[PDB]
């Protein structure tokens, strides 16, 4: 100990600059600290979670108080389609008068920005009317973040601090999530829509004065007792309902109509009552499989034991499993954040299809930001699940304990796996781009009619399958005959089929050959990434070219110059090199969504289904053309509101190409440089009465890979940011 | 320091002391292998990780192994 | 002579041969069919 | 009024106080 | 008796950590020598990554296959 | 017809195209004289034009909007020639080069110097296995059922 | 059994102008080292600090900041000139600590006297896996 790191004997015992760094980016690993143990590490990981806890409810809770203080609620809510939105006031002092005149906007007294989370129209939707309304959520908040960290620090003192068999406790923590913490609090949130939302939604502001008085339904509770539910679903409103008032408002509060509000372009709020309600009641049942302290249930671990397919083509099955997986926490981690990461691209790819919140469907800027912020997080979460696949694999992978399962014949036909992925990203590589080069020349020879324009077909006859008529393909949902179509006319198709084909929303939009090309650079993406991730958490123990890496640790700089080279040759530099395919996968992803929307919201179809099967198409009818507004965001002769993000768009600019210095110059170059530097300074007169306490040495070869990863990522989603505000909210549409 | 290990692959051909350049490898006589004497590293307190060693092993896996660990004065190749 | 016909099949020399003959194939055949986005014989 | 007290006291005030002080413990010996 | 395979047979390589692990070599020569824990001299037809294209084995890191 | 999309010989669009395409030429036209090297080339390219619209229209092509040519791999028989038949035709090719490639490193892989024969090709051995490729699915196919194709436990 | 020979002070140093890769504040506050040799006669020789050097003609001494430097002075006095060499460290109290050649023998040449340190007795690749060594300061290579 004695210094900082007091985790770390070894850093502490630096003499150089390198002890500051690696001790603030070894933190959190606790397993790597001295004088660890089991204990420790699952009462450090429970008080962190507490803490992060904390720091959502702080977070949420900030929000809440400048929408109430600096913001627009109270007047947004009276025109929700014409008020901008403000998400805080600002106060820089390095504003000259015209940049305080350019910013005051959306109808406040100071310079505002424009709010684009779309928390707005979600406190709308859920019941919330007045600044008092997010005064009163905001201070639960501050007081749940209060109580956080209380029970942070309350799990961290002796006779507090529960025992390892406690987190090994599965069973016992399934039925619990399941029931309680999936269930119950779906079923409480069923009941606030029903109290507060849904009369909300009619006129009645249900607050916690007066909605003890209020019945949410005429005939309350008595027919859910009884069997006769649908009378909760008799009077729905009607489709020229206007959501602030009562004209056309109804009393059902349990329906499954199947489309949007006419006004408000989101679902049916009574539907999403019902569905929280409905699934609520599921996970409750389901929250009983396991067994605990009252001799029923399952045991996870004969579950895993009995799934041996005889002829053993899966060799031992899945034996083992259940110790495998509750003692490596790696292995929990890895399987947490790939189940994330895959719900949130589906909250991603339904958010802006299936619009929930009032309004929010009309507030284009709101819909990009949303479906870009999640779709970037969605990637980052996919490159740490397989990052901590493979540090499982390193950290607490046994082989005798999973001897011929399926996670150890995963190692044992590592190759196989690894060619494929390898196949069919060149498969999707080669002829995608061959694809796109083809279509660019013709286009230059001035022969559009010789371009490739594959129909996707499939995917329409999907579109087509859930009574998409554009294309008309005649199967169910889309013809007459099927009993798909006749089984659900009496409740959801008639919405349904009233939303898929109404062509202002974004429910199943129209695909052309662009579409198609687009979706297989996507998955020359995900196939790729995939691939780079895949190939290092299997290489992650050992390869033909290092045979015992797994004695060198997840993070390491290389094995020398020996045996031809070996650099970037650990697992960490696998993650390293995935995350660069990550962000390229999400700007075409993102590339894709924006355009496709910005001309649409722009009433110009024709000119996306046209440019976007060449690639010239995208360089000039998407970033050149839409950059203009932002670009003249301050021009010689001025500035508009526009000026922050074309700023932020050159600052992300800088950041990204700052990076590249991190990663194409090495390390030797910048430590002989340095001691060059120091000996200037040692015979400097004057300055040479100031000695430095820490060596000045060049950045680790480790340490630069991951400073130029962060200057490329924050490079890379501050100037689509920019981009993608600027361009989307200069024109709002 | 970082650490150096020998493994009794080592066959005895004195390379990696011959490429060593801070004089950390030593030949030791042992009864093992045909030359009669194996690697050691006495003086791992004056290794520098450049792995010049590993680069002239020529057993099959390597028997000199260096694993980087806590960085001193001496092992970053300070003259300052 | 044997040496020149050595030379003559080293990699180089064998592809660019190789690709020259390819490529002033595949031009005489878009020249005698130019375009032809499809088999149109069936 | 309250920004014209706070944003210099987080901006300037805040890490000038948290950079000193990390600086004093980073530095520190035992 | 001449402990390990004769000379010249090939030779199924069992040392996980080996460049022609679970390949084939031939045999070179067989030290009788007790106490020497890798007798067996193999010899291999691609060089590894270190272009070596001979090693020492143990018994029990060899197979004979024909 | 199918996808929404119409044939080319019925779309305007693709009509409109092609008028637009040989008047733009006639516009490059008229700059030079009716004797000239540049008006017979001009005329050529008319030409070409008009040949290629007819054919594209003339074999059933489908047409979008846009009046340019769509593709339907589906697999629907009034398209074959789309994609199912030039594809059939390319793994015959691809299938002729990797086999016949492959009959070349067998052959030399058990030379002194198998090394030599891969940088320095063996020309009167490739020129005896390059007509090999022609019966290459059924070289393969028997190769697969006696255990010849792949290499037994690698 | 060897002797290591004492450091001589007052030795001469060869004939150099000076340069700017010389000691700094290391060799006051933390340790240098000193490398001295016999030579036959006044040579040049290049320096591993900086340029060009007039080695003396009979004993030399020779301070420098890092062993390594030490160290690849002596193999060039050992191949381009056929000279025997010895080098020490020097803390700041003064105290001489010898280092190479350690037996009096150079390091690649097998010596009776040698002790075996940090020498593993199996195969590289029979190191245990690192779920085996977890929760305790130990590596699988240590052993
Ligand atoms: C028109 C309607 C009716 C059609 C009926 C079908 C007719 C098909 C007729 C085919 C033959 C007509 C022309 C023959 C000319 C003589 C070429 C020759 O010496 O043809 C024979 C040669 C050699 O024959 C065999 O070739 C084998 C291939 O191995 C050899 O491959 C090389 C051969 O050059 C090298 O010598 C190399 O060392 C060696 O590995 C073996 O040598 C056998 O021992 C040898 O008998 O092959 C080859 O060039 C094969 C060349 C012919 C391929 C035909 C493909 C048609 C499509
Ligand atoms: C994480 C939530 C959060 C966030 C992101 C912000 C962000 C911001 N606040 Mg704010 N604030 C918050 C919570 C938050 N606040 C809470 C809970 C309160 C009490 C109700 C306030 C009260 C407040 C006032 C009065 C003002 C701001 C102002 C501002 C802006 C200028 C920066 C500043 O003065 O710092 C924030 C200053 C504070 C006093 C807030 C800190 C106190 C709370 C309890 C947070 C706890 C801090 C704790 C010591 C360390 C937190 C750990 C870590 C999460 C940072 C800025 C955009 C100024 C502004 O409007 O700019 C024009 C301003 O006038 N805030
Ligand atoms: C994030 C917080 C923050 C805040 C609140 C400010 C605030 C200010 N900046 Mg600054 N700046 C910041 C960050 C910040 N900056 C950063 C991160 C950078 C690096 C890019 C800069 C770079 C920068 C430059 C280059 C300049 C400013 C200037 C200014 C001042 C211009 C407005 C003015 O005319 O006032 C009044 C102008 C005065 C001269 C009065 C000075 C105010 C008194 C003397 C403050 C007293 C200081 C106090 C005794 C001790 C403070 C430190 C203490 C907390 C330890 C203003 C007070 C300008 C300036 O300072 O003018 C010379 C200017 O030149 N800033
Ligand atoms: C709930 C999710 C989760 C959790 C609990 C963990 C937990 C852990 N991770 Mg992990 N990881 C995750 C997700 C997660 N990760 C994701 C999504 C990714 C993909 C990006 C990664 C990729 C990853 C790698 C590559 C590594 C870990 C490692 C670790 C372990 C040590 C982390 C540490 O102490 O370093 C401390 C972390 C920091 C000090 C963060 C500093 C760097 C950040 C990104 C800079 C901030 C960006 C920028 C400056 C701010 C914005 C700019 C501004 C201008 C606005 C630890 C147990 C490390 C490990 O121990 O391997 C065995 C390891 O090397 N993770
Ligand atoms: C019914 C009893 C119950 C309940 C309610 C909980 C609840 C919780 N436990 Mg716990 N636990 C229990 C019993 C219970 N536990 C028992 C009996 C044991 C002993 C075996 C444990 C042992 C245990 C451990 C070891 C840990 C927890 C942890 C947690 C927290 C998980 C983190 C989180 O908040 O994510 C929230 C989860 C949800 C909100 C539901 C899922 C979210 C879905 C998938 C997506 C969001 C839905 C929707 C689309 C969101 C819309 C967005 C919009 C609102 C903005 C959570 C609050 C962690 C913790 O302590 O953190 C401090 C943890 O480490 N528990
Ligand atoms: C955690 C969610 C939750 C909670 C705490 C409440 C709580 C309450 N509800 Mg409510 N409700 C909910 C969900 C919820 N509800 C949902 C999802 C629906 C849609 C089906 C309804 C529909 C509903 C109606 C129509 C009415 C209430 C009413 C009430 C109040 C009296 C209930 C009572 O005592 O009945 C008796 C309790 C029992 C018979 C024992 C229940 C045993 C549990 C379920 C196990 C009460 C404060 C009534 C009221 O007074 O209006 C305010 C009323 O009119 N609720
Ligand atoms: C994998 C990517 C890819 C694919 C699938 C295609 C496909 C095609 N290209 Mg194209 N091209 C590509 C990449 C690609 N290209 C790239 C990257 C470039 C830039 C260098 C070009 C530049 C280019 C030009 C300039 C032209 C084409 C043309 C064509 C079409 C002509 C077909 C033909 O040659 O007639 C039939 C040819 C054969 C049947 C030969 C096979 C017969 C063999 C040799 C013998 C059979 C023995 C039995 C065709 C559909 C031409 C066109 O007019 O488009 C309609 C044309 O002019 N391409
Ligand atoms: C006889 C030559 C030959 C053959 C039969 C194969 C066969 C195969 N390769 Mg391959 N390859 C080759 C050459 C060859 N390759 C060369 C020269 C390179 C270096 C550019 C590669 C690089 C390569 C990669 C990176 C991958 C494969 C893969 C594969 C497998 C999947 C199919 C594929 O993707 O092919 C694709 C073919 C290419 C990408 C390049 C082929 C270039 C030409 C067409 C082949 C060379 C012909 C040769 C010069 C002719 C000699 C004539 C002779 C008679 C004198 C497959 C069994 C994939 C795999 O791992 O399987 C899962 C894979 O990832 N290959
Ligand atoms: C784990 C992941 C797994 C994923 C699996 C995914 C599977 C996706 C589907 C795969 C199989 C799809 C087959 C689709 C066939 C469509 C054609 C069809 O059914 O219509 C029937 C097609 C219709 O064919 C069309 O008909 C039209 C007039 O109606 C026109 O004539 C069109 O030109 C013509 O193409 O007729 C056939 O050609 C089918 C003949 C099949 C004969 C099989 C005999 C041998 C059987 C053994
Ligand atoms: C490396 C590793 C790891 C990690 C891994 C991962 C990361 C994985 C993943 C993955 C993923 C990321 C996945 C995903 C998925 C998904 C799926 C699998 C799905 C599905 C489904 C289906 C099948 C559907 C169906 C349907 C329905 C239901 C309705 C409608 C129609 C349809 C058809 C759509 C671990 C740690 C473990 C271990 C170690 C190693
Ligand atoms: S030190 Fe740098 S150049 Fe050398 S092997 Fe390691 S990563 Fe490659
Ligand atoms: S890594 Fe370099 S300094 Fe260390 S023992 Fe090997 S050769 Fe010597
Ligand atoms: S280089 Fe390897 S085989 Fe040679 S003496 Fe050193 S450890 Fe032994």
């Amino acid at each position: 100990a004695l210094r900082f790191p007091r985790f770390s004997q070894g850093l502490a015992q630096d003499p150089t600059t390198r002890r500051i760094w690696f001790g603030i980016a070894t933190a959190h690993d606790f397993e790597s600290h001295d004088d660890i143990t089991e204990g420790r590490l699952y009462q450090n990981i429970f008080a962190s979670h507490f803490g992060q806890l904390a720091i959502i409810f702080l977070w949420t809770s900030g929000n809440l108080f400048h929408v109430a203080w600096q913001g627009n609620f109270e007047a947004w809510v009276q025109d929700p389609l014409h008020v901008r939105p403000i998400a805080h006031a600002i106060w820089d002092p390095h504003f000259g008068q015209p940049a305080v005149e350019a910013f005051t906007r959306g109808g406040a007294l100071g310079p505002v920005n424009i709010a684009y989370s779309g928390v707005y129209q979600w406190w709308y939707t859920i019941g919330l009317r007045t600044n008092e309304d997010l005064y009163t959520g905001a201070i639960f908040l501050l007081f749940l973040s209060f109580i956080s960290l209380l029970a942070g620090w309350l799990h961290l003192q002796p006779k507090w601090k529960p025992s390892v068999s406690w987190f090994k406790n599965a069973e016992s923590r399934l039925n619990h999530h399941l029931s309680g913490l999936f269930g119950v609090s779906s079923l409480a949130w069923a009941g606030h829509l029903v109290h507060v939302a849904i009369p909300g939604s009619r006129g009645e502001y249900v607050r916690w004065n007066n909605f003890l008085s209020v019945l949410p339904h005429p005939q309350g509770l008595g027919p859910l007792f009884t069997g006769q539910w649908n009378l909760y679903a008799q009077n729905p409103d009607s489709s020229n309902h206007l959501f602030s008032t009562s004209q056309g408002a109804g009393t059902a509060i349990l329906t499954l109509l199947g489309g949007f509000h006419p006004q408000t372009q989101s679902l049916w709020l009574t539907d999403m009552a019902h569905h929280h309600l409905a699934i609520a009641i599921l996970f409750l049942i389901g929250g009983h499989m396991y067994r605990t302290n009252f001799g029923i249930g399952h045991s996870i671990k004969y579950i895993l034991e009995a799934h041996i397919p005889p002829g053993g083509r899966l060799g031992r099955g899945h034996k083992g499993l259940y110790d495998t997986i509750n003692n490596s926490i790696h292995f929990q981690l890895g399987l947490a954040l790939a189940s994330l990461g895959v719900i949130t691209s589906l909250v991603a790819q339904h958010m802006y299809s299936l619009p929930a919140y009032a309004f929010i469907a009309q507030d284009f800027t709101t819909q990009a930001a949303l479906y870009t912020h999640h779709q970037y997080i969605a990637g980052f979460i996919m490159t740490g699940a397989f990052a901590h696949g493979a540090i499982f694999f390193i950290r607490d992978y046994n082989p005798e304990q999973n001897a011929d399962n399926v996670l150890a014949r995963m190692l044992e036909h590592k190759e196989a796996i690894i060619s494929h992925l390898s196949w069919a990203s060149l498969f999707l590589g080669f002829h995608t781009l061959g694809l796109y080069v083809h279509n660019d020349v013709m286009l230059a020879f001035g022969t559009p009619e010789k371009q490739i324009l594959i129909e996707p077909i499939f995917a329409q006859w999907i579109q087509s399958a859930h009574g998409k008529t554009s294309y008309g393909f005649d199967v169910l949902l889309s013809s007459t005959n099927s009993p798909a179509l006749n089984a659900g006319r009496s409740i959801w198709l008639p919405g349904w089929l009233n939303a898929i084909n109404e062509n202002s929303n974004s429910l199943f939009l129209t695909i052309g050959p662009g579409d198609f090309l687009v979706h297989h650079a996507i998955a020359l993406g995900l196939h790729t990434t995939t691939l780079i991730l895949v190939k290092g958490a299997l290489d992650a123990r050992g390869s033909k070219l290092m045979p015992d890496k797994k004695d060198f640790g997840y993070s390491f700089p290389c094995d020398g110059p020996g045996r031809g080279g070996t650099c970037d040759i650990s697992a960490w530099d696998a993650f390293y090199l995935a995350v660069f395919w990550m962000l390229n996968t999400i700007g075409w992803v993102t590339f894709y969504w924006h355009w496709k929307h910005i001309t649409l919201w722009q009433g110009n179809v024709s000119q996306f289904n046209e440019s976007s099967t060449y690639l010239m198409g995208w360089l000039r009818d998407y970033l050149w053309l839409n950059s203009s507004q932002l670009i003249n965001g301050y021009n010689p002769f001025g500035m508009n509101s526009l000026s922050v993000w074309a700023w932020m768009f050159l600052f992300g600019h800088l950041v990204w190409a700052t990076g590249f210095m991190f990663l194409i110059s090495w390390r030797g170059y910048w430590q002989e440089l340095i001691e060059t530097l120091a000996w200037a300074h040692e015979r400097t007169p004057l300055a040479n009465l100031i000695r430095w306490r820490d060596k000045p040495v060049a950045l680790s070869i480790v340490q630069a890979r991951l400073v130029g990863l962060v200057h490329f990522s924050v490079g890379y989603i501050f100037t689509y940011a920019a981009f993608l505000i600027a361009s989307t909210s200069g024109k709002f549409g | 320091s970082h650490s150096v290990k020998i493994y009794d692959t080592c066959i005895g051909c004195t390379q990696c002391v011959r490429a060593c350049p801070t004089d950390v490898l030593e030949m030791i006589p042992w009864g093992g292998c045909k030359a009669k004497q194996i690697a050691s590293a006495p003086r791992t307190e004056d290794c520098v990780g450049c792995k010049r060693c590993e680069s002239a092993c020529p057993t099959d896996f390597l028997s000199v192994r260096v694993y980087l660990w806590h960085e001193t004065t001496r092992s970053m190749g300070l003259a300052y | 002579m044997r040496d020149l016909k050595t030379y003559l099949s080293v990699a180089p020399v064998a592809s660019t041969l190789w690709f020259a003959a390819l490529a002033g194939l595949l031009i005489e055949i878009n020249r005698f069919f130019p375009d032809a986005l499809t088999f149109p014989f069936f | 009024n309250l920004p014209s007290l706070f944003v210099p006291l987080v901006g300037l005030l805040f890490p000038a106080v948290a950079m000193a002080s990390l600086f004093l413990h980073v530095e520190k010996r035992l | 008796p001449p402990i390990g395979p004769k000379r010249g047979a090939k030779v199924k390589i069992l040392r996980q950590e080996s460049y022609w692990y679970k390949g084939t070599g031939s045999v070179v020569a067989v030290d009788q020598d007790p106490n020497t824990r890798y007798p067996v001299v193999v010899r291999f037809n691609k060089v590894n990554y270190a272009n070596v294209s001979t090693n020492n084995y143990a018994l029990d890191e060899v197979e004979e296959v024909k | 017809d199918i996808a929404g999309l119409t044939p080319c010989k019925d779309s305007k669009q693709f009509a409109k195209r092609e008028k637009q395409s040989i008047k733009k030429l006639e516009s490059s036209l008229k700059l030079y004289a009716p004797d000239s090297a540049p008006a017979l080339a001009i005329n050529a390219t008319i030409e070409k034009t008009k040949r290629r619209f007819d054919n594209y229209g003339k074999q059933g092509l489908l047409c979008g909007a846009d009046g340019l040519p769509h593709l339907i791999v589906s697999g629907d028989q009034r398209h074959w020639g789309e994609f199912i038949t030039p594809g059939i035709l390319f793994l015959y090719i691809a299938g002729w080069i990797g086999w016949v490639g492959r009959s070349y490193l067998i052959a030399i892989r058990d030379d002194k110097k198998p090394t030599q024969k891969e940088i320095i090709i063996d020309v009167p051995l490739a020129t005896g296995l390059v007509f090999r490729g022609f019966s290459w699915p059924i070289a393969a196919y028997r190769e697969l059922l006696n255990g010849e194709l792949v290499a037994k436990d690698v | 059994g060897f002797t290591p020979p004492e450091l001589d002070p007052n030795t001469p140093s060869p004939i150099f102008g000076g340069s700017t890769g010389g000691l700094l504040r290391k060799a006051q506050v933390e340790e240098f080292y000193v490398i001295t040799w016999e030579s036959p006669k006044e040579q040049i020789f290049e320096m591993p600090t900086g340029g060009a050097a007039i080695m003396r003609e009979g004993p030399n001494l020779l301070k420098l900041a890092r062993k390594e430097q030490c160290l690849a002075l002596g193999t060039r006095l050992r191949s381009k000139y056929k000279i025997k060499y010895q080098f020490y460290r020097v803390f700041p109290s003064g105290e001489v600590q010898y280092l190479h050649p350690k037996d009096g023998v150079y390091p690649e040449k097998v010596n009776p006297g040698r002790q075996g340190v940090g020498v593993n007795f199996r195969s590289i690749g029979k190191n245990v896996s690192p779920i085996e060594v977890k929760f305790t300061g130990k590596q699988p290579y240590d052993l």
